[PDB]
RNA sequence: GGUGAAAUUCUUGGAUUUAUUGAAGACUAACAACUGCGAAAGCAUUCGCCAAGGAUGUUUUCAUUAAUCAGGAACGAAAGUUAGGGGAUCGAAGACGAUCAGAUACCGUCGUAGUCUUAACCAUAAACUAUGCCGAUUAGGGAUCGGACGGCGUUUAUUUUUGA
């Protein structure tokens, strides 16, 4: 799962993504999200709620293998992050698989 | 020995020295045109390619990288250009 | 030496009365399992059955070393010795079954030689009958007829490839077998000749052998199975 | 002065090597420094083979061999006459001695 | 129950007899180790903190 | 502006109890007053309440640990052993 | 008294000769190792205790084994020579071969010679120190 | 039993020896070499996981980013020190048996610290190739370990190309 680190860095530079929980849900209502990521140590109730929204909106979900600290530093930010959504891909190819 | 013409070595003697130790360095690699049996196209492939080369048509492998010069698929033909 | 005893019998003692304990011994015959050719393998000694001391209790945990040459009536198997453990005692007869295998000491020392490579591996396996037994394997490098180089050494990467191949073959052959079925495969050395063929590409690898086999666990006694191979 | 070019050790290209126990006095010496002899012999001496041969129950019989590898420290090596002092020029000769193949 | 346990595991608050609710190994940083089973006449060997 | 050369936290004891005894207690006091990152929420706020109780000031979780440390080497080694033993043997 | 058997057949035993550099042991058991038939050591014959390992003492000790085992009915032997082993010399003592001949000359039958010296794969530390016995 | 020869010690309260079974701690024989790897000290049973390194191959990329270093810093055998666990084997100190004119020794039977491991100190060795590091040039030869290139055959496999 070493490839996801390089793919995510490119998306930040080229495409547009939104970080956090409240903003991620608001993107799911619009139905124009393409991929959401979930950290390992997010609360289990919050995890199960997010997957249900994805099932209604039928968008793919990816389970990150690290904590919420590692997800934040994987995006160049200096703060924790638990969930995020990719509104559109840039020059990357994350949505290919 | 003790009386040699260093300016004009024989071509046979220069084909055995290291690629950098001749009178003037020169590469010993080349390019080649590979004929994929499936298609009629032509692709230029380095002799020492480090990457798996895919043909434009029908998406077939043509070479496998290795330590020295890449080995071609058995059912293929090439010419040194 | 006669004249060295100082304390002798000890603090205080007295001589004995009854001697010659061999007047109360008995002799029994020993039998062999089904696959082997000859059944009689020798005689055994024990105290006579009496009150408070049954004889059959003393003849239920003994093992014997019998060379495979004697069992098969063939001098080819002159370097392998196997053990037979007694289970049930009929009238003046002891019944036995398989309990292990081992090379002779001199054959193993003659195989190992300098300027060669020694490859060795082991793996545990269980049969359809719930027998837990372990197998050892051994092989050596083979010289080439036109070879001029002094030493024949394999690369450690190749050694691991052979070792991986050895384990896979042993597990596959012993995966679906019984103890009686497995023994019938040990004496013609089926495992060795199949290993040599598979590892041919990696390196020649002369002298493939199964060094020894010992078993770890046994199921319930199941007297019906023992009589099936015996008394044929 | 150096008495030997190799320091009488045969160790170049590494820093350390585990020692072994001498087979006579149980001394510790590096493995590369010890004198090693490999010997193959019969179980019984040549005069006794006939008595064993005709007392066997296997028609013709071949008594097995015994294989040993003895290895000594230098102090015990030249007291047991395994090796002996050589001349200054004859020291630098590592070919094994030519065993007698005619025996007069 | 101590029977449904492989050898080598550490446990705590072990019952001397089934139903007495804990007697052995119940102090800070202590445990007991199972050693082996006897499937017939079911009985288990254990090692106590004192040895 | 360091205020001490080597005494450290155990400077409140003055010149009592002997030099050696102060060193051993300092080894154990330093590790119990520090803060550790929570394993559930991720924030850096976990502090000891009782002799063997540690709780997070943010997500309010409470966990039982060592006397003066969140976990002990013996207890940590057992989880890996138990995990490795379980998954190969039964799966 | 002895095992009943036809005249053609012969019954087998095994002899375990332990020959160290200080004494020699001659021991005869049944086909398994459980039952001991006879055992005489080299020290019983000699009275000077520096000759317990002498090859002469082994011959005398081996002779009366054949006599004592003759009436039990056993007529053939297997041989298992062993040295001290372990951290020892691993070379059988001087009396190892003398006893073997005396068994053959006395009239007993012989088969399946072997060496059963115990050898370690990697041993504990050996007695003596790092400097050895300096005499 | 042990020795050049003996003694102390253990033994019919069955020693030593024989076969089967169990527990504990240490160590990895033979293969093993004028052979491999690491900055040195050092490193040898199997397999899984984790990060690192040299050489070779290259019609990839950067363009002087380099050499050696007073003070300063990381690692540094064995013995020794501070706290727990472990303690089979060997064995400083110590107690006996012989030897000797004497024997607080060499030889023999016992044996504590130590020998092993976790967390911290110590910074010395004939730490040796008694030979500092970078670069250029100077003579003949045959072996060997790692990578590449060329070639006639033999061997062999669901076999070719590869490997020996
Ligand atoms: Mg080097
Ligand atoms: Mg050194
Ligand atoms: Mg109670
Ligand atoms: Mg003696
Ligand atoms: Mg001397
Ligand atoms: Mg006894
Ligand atoms: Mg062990
Ligand atoms: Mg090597
Ligand atoms: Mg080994
Ligand atoms: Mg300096
Ligand atoms: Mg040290
Ligand atoms: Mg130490
Ligand atoms: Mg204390
Ligand atoms: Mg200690
Ligand atoms: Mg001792
Ligand atoms: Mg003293
Ligand atoms: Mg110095
Ligand atoms: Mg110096
Ligand atoms: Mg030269
Ligand atoms: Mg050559
Ligand atoms: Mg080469
Ligand atoms: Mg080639
Ligand atoms: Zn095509
Ligand atoms: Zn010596
Ligand atoms: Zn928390």
């Amino acid at each position: 799962a070493q490839s996801i680190g390089a793919k995510l860095a490119l998306v930040i530079k080229s495409g547009k993504v939104v970080l956090g929980y409240r903003s991620t849900l608001k993107a799911l209502r619009s139905g124009k999200a393409k991929l959401i990521l979930i950290a390992a140590n997010t609360p289990p109730l919050r995890k199960s709620e997010l997957e249900y929204y994805s099932m209604m909106s039928k968008t793919p979900v990816h389970h990150y293998s690290g904590t919420n600290i590692e997800l934040g530093t994987a995006c160049g930010k200096l703060f924790r992050c638990s969930t995020m959504a990719i509104l559109d891909a840039g020059d990357s190819d994350i949505l290919a698989d | 020995v003790l009386a040699v013409d260093l300016l004009n070595p024989s071509p046979a003697s220069e084909a055995r020295k290291h690629k950098l130790k001749t009178l003037v360095p020169a590469p010993r690699s080349f390019f080649m045109d590979v004929k994929c049996p499936g298609c009629f196209t032509i692709t230029t492939v380095f002799s020492h390619a480090q990457t798996v080369v895919i043909c434009q048509g029908c998406t077939n492998v043509l070479c496998q990288p290795t330590g020295g010069k890449a080995r071609l698929t058995e059912g293929c033909s090439f010419r040194r250009k | 030496v006669g004249k060295n005893k100082r304390l002798s019998k000890g603090k205080k003692g007295l001589k004995k009365k009854v001697q010659d304990p061999f007047t109360r011994k008995d002799w029994y015959n020993i039998k062999a399992p089904a696959p082997f050719a000859v059944r009689d393998v020798g005689k055994t000694l024990v105290n006579r059955t009496t009150g408070l001391k049954n004889a059959n209790d003393a003849l239920k945990g003994r093992i014997f070393e019998v060379c495979l040459a004697d069992l098969q009536k063939d001098e080819d198997h002159a370097f392998r010795k196997i053990k037979l453990r007694v289970d049930e005692v009929q009238g003046k007869n002891c019944l036995t079954n398989f309990h292990g295998l081992d090379f002779t000491t001199d054959k193993l020392r003659s195989l190992v030689r300098k300027w060669q490579t020694l490859i060795e591996a082991n793996v545990t396996v269980t049969t359809t009958d719930h027998y837990l037994l372990r197998l050892f394997a051994i092989a050596f490098t083979k010289r080439r007829p036109n070879q001029i180089k002094k030493t024949t050494y394999a690369q450690s990467s190749q050694i691991r490839a052979i070792r991986r191949k050895m384990v896979e073959i042993i597990q596959r052959e012993a995966a679906s077998c019984t103890l009686h079925q497995l023994v019938s495969k040990l004496i013609p050395e089926v495992i060795g000749r199949e290993i040599e063929k598979a590892t041919q590409g990696i390196y020649p690898l002369q002298n493939v052998h199964i060094r020894k086999v010992k078993l770890l666990k046994q199921p319930k006694f199941d007297l019906g199975a023992l009589m099936a191979l015996h008394g044929e | 002065v150096k008495k030997r070019k190799n320091n009488g050790r045969n160790k170049k290209g590494r820093g350390h090597v585990k020692p072994i126990r001498c087979s006579n006095c149980a001394r510790c010496t590096p493995k590369d420094k010890a004198i090693k002899r490999f010997t193959i012999r019969n179980m019984v001496e040549s005069a006794a083979i006939r008595d064993i041969s005709d007392a066997s129950v296997f028609a013709e019989y071949t008594v097995p061999k015994m294989y040993l590898k003895l290895q000594y420290c230098v102090s015990c090596a030249i007291h047991g006459k395994i090796v002996r002092v050589r001349s200054r020029e004859g020291r630098r000769n590592r070919a094994p001695p030519p065993r007698v193949r005619y025996n007069k | 129950p101590l029977s449904s346990v492989p050898e080598g595991t550490v446990v705590s608050n072990v019952e001397e007899k089934p139903g007495d609710r804990g007697a052995l190994g119940r102090t800070s940083g202590n445990y007991v180790t199972v050693v082996g089973h006897n499937p017939d006449e079911g009985k288990t060997r254990i090692k106590l903190p004192s040895g | 502006s360091k205020r001490t050369k080597k005494v450290g936290i155990s400077g409140k004891y003055g010149t009592r109890y002997g030099a050696s005894l102060r060193k051993l207690v300092k080894k154990q006091e330093v590790t119990q007053h520090a803060r550790y990152t929570c394993t559930f929420c991720g924030k850096n706020s976990v502090r000891r309440t009782a002799v063997g109780i540690w709780s997070c000031k943010s997500c309010k979780k409470t966990m039982a640990g060592g006397a003066y440390t969140v976990s002990t080497p013996a207890a940590a080694a057992m989880r890996s052993t138990l995990r490795r033993l379980r998954e190969i043997t039964e799966a | 008294l002895g095992p009943q058997v036809r005249e053609g057949e012969l019954v087998f035993g095994v002899a375990r000769i332990f020959a160290s550099f200080n004494d020699t042991f001659v021991h005869v058991t049944d086909l398994s190792g459980r039952e001991t038939i006879c055992r005489v050591t080299g020290g019983m014959k000699v009275k000077a205790d520096r000759d317990e390992s002498s090859p002469y003492a082994a011959m005398l000790a081996a002779q009366d084994v054949a006599a004592r085992c003759k009436e039990l009915g056993i007529t053939a032997l297997h041989i298992k020579i062993r040295a001290t082993g372990g951290n020892g010399t691993k070379t059988p003592g001087p009396g190892a071969q003398s006893a073997l001949r005396a068994l053959a000359r006395s009239g007993m039958k012989i088969g399946r010679i072997e060496d059963v010296t115990p050898t370690p794969s990697d041993s504990t530390r050996r007695k003596g120190g790092r400097r050895g016995r300096r005499l």
